[PDB]
């Protein structure tokens, strides 16, 4: 993989959490980077994502206000904060990235998107 | 995420009629472009038709082209291939497929991810 | 008013070119200045002279290719392609733009043979390589602004601001508008390919390596014509694969599926102008639809759809599913009615072949508020 996740972990209901995805090689330069999950039973899901610019963002409508997501001026690597984690946000976040930006993201289908990551659990008691 | 099954060849008579369907067992249909490809024994393989994820657009090899058409139902997950006014020259091995791809470079070839089995189509003089 | 026709190509770049010894630069001569550097069979620099300091751009490209490039120009007066870069296309695009029409690419200042006409040239660069004694053709240029790629990098550490997307958006309409005027196509428009300078956000084209004649007076590749009509190509693998138009990947099929491996081969030697038909797009319909992705890239901060093929993109088949209509398209609804409508005059096929740039250059759009 070329995409490489970190922060993952157990937390509090309540409490807090930060996911890293970096990507090596000023390849993904272009492409925008975001982050999916998936839990047992259930279809892998948007959660946000980031434009190549790191200027424009969008979230799924259940974390519309909890989470935020954000890159670095100068490596291709973002950041997904979590607050005010609930039981319902325990699964597995896939870091993704692809040259389409927008709301492609829920559309295009899964082995369509140019890069995903190994996956990071993340679970809340 | 899928499996193809061929069905409906034969030994057909020249100007003969056949309709060859495919049964697609596993993720949904929606999410992948079909095809159909042929194998003679003598020769080496020919792409022979390919369709669109809804069934917009479709493509032929110019051997086939206004003889054979290319159907797909997606709420009873099948393609067909209807094959008409049949010639000798048809007589092949003709392979079910999905998800296929190419670059714009002229060198490159037709890779598909997935194919069946394959169904006999033989054609007298 | 001299349109780009291949004879005035070569005539141009004559009086440009000289052997690399001769050449100073203000009082610096060729040989001393520090070239910085900036797959790819050519090489590029920069470098900056000190009487005026004055930065120039330098690419450098084998005489091997050159020569090559050269004869196969030749025999097909012009009308040569390749998916790669054409370097003797890009010379004399160069060359005319600078003589006959500034203010399209960056300045031209030279080109140059390092260790009468252009047939002389290639006598000589072929005597030249049948004794193993390698070079370069180099060609000089201003170094004008930074590409738009860059320019927004630098400026957002929000997006750029609508007011300033529709300036660059508006000036890429105008270069594009004025190049076709003067005689050429690009098709290679990308935000690399784009340079903006500080001083009011004026713009140049770069590269012109993808570039053809818009006009021919040969019928497809063979049959001489009584008087011009539009160049059309049998080369689809043009530019980025993001900015390939829809007929391009129509025709890339075509010579898959029949097992075409190489179509300047195949082609050579097919008369029958019913088959060729198959081939062939049209030039100028295939610029305009670039500059649309281009549009639809800086408006949407990246592609929505990642090539334009429909076996091979579900969301571009979502976007035909709507008659490539982005007011009716899911992705683009809540964009402004007036934009989504100029772009797809650029867009679809029916517009393309009708809708002039002139008149897009004057669409409600550009004066709207905001
Ligand atoms: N005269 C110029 N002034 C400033 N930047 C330039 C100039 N010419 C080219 N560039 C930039 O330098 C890079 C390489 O130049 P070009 O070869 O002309 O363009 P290109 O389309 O990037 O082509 P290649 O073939 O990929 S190097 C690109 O990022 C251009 O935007």
């Amino acid at each position: 993989e070329q995409l490489v996740e970190s922060g993952g972990g157990l937390v509090q209901a309540g409490g807090s959490l930060t996911l890293s995805c970096a990507s090596s090689g000023g390849t993904f330069e272009t492409y925008a980077m975001g982050w999916f999950r998936q839990a047992p039973g259930k279809e892998r899901e948007f959660a946000a994502a980031v434009s190549w610019s790191g200027g424009s963002a969008h979230y799924a409508d259940s974390v519309k206000g909890r989470f935020t997501i954000s890159r670095d001026k100068v490596k291709n690597t973002v950041y997904l904060q979590m607050n005010s984690l609930k039981p319902e946000d325990t699964a597995v976040y896939y870091c993704a990235a692809d040259r389409s930006y927008g709301s492609s993201w829920y559309h295009y289908p899964e082995d369509a998107l140019d890069a995903w990551g190994q996956g990071t659990q993340v679970t809340v008691s | 995420q899928v499996q193809l099954v061929e069905s409906g060849g034969g030994s057909v008579q020249a100007g003969g009629s056949l309709r060859l369907s495919c049964a697609a067992s596993g993720r949904t249909f929606s999410s992948y472009s079909m095809a159909w490809f042929r194998q003679a024994p003598g020769k080496e393989r020919e792409n022979v038709a390919v369709i669109s994820w809804s069934g917009s657009t479709s493509y032929y090899a110019e051997s086939v082209k206004g003889r054979f058409t290319i159907s797909r139902d997606n709420a009873k997950n099948t393609v067909y291939l209807q094959m008409n006014s049949l010639k000798p020259e048809d007589t092949a091995v003709y392979y079910c497929a999905a998800g296929p791809r190419t670059t714009p470079q002229a060198m490159g070839a037709v890779e598909y991810d997935y194919w069946g089995q394959g169904t006999q189509v033989t054609v007298s003089s | 008013s001299y349109v780009y026709n291949w004879e005035l190509g070569q005539k141009s770049l004559i009086k440009m070119l000289d052997y690399a010894d001769n050449f100073y630069f203000n009082g610096v001569k060729y040989s001393d200045w520090k070239l910085t550097s900036m797959l790819k069979d050519h090489k590029t620099y920069k470098s900056i002279i000190n009487s005026k300091k004055v930065k120039l751009f330098i690419k450098k490209i084998p005489i091997d290719i050159w020569v090559e490039q050269f004869n196969l120009m030749k025999k097909y007066e012009g009308e040569y392609l390749i998916d790669k870069e054409n370097y003797v296309m890009e010379a004399v695009s160069l060359a005319f733009l600078n003589e006959y029409y500034p203010g399209i690419t960056p300045k031209f200042y030279k080109i140059l043979y390092e260790s009468q006409d252009l047939n002389e040239l290639n006598d000589i660069l072929t005597k030249k390589l049948e004794n193993n004694i390698n070079g370069n053709i180099v060609l000089i240029s201003e170094f004008f602004g930074e590409n738009v790629f860059d320019y927004i990098k630098r400026k957002k550490n929000s997006d750029i601001s609508n007011e300033d997307k529709k300036k660059i958006l508006y000036n890429s309409l105008n270069l594009l508008m004025r190049l076709h005027n003067a005689g050429l196509t690009h098709l290679d428009l990308s935000p690399d390919n784009m340079l903006i300078s500080p001083k009011n956000y004026e713009m140049r084209l770069c590269d012109l390596s993808q570039s053809t004649p818009i006009y021919t007076n040969k019928l497809r590749h063979k049959e001489k014509l009584n008087s011009i009509k539009p160049f059309e190509s049998f080369e689809p693998c043009i530019g980025k694969i993001e900015y390939i138009p829809p007929e391009c990947w129509k025709i890339v099929w075509k010579y898959k599926m029949n097992n075409i491996k190489n179509p300047i081969e195949y082609l050579k030697n097919i008369s029958n102008q019913e088959e060729r038909k198959k081939y062939y797009y049209d030039v100028s319909c295939a610029d305009k639809y670039m500059l649309g992705i281009f549009f639809i890239w800086m408006w949407n901060n990246g592609f929505i759809w990642k090539c334009s093929d429909p076996i091979q993109d579900k969301i571009f088949e979502i976007f035909m599913k709507s008659n490539m209509d982005l007011n009716k398209f899911i992705m683009t609804k809540s964009w402004p009615h007036e934009l989504n409508n100029l772009i797809n005059k650029l867009l679809h096929m029916e517009h393309r072949k009708t809708v002039k740039l002139s008149d897009l250059s004057r669409h409600p759009w550009w004066s709207s508020k905001n």
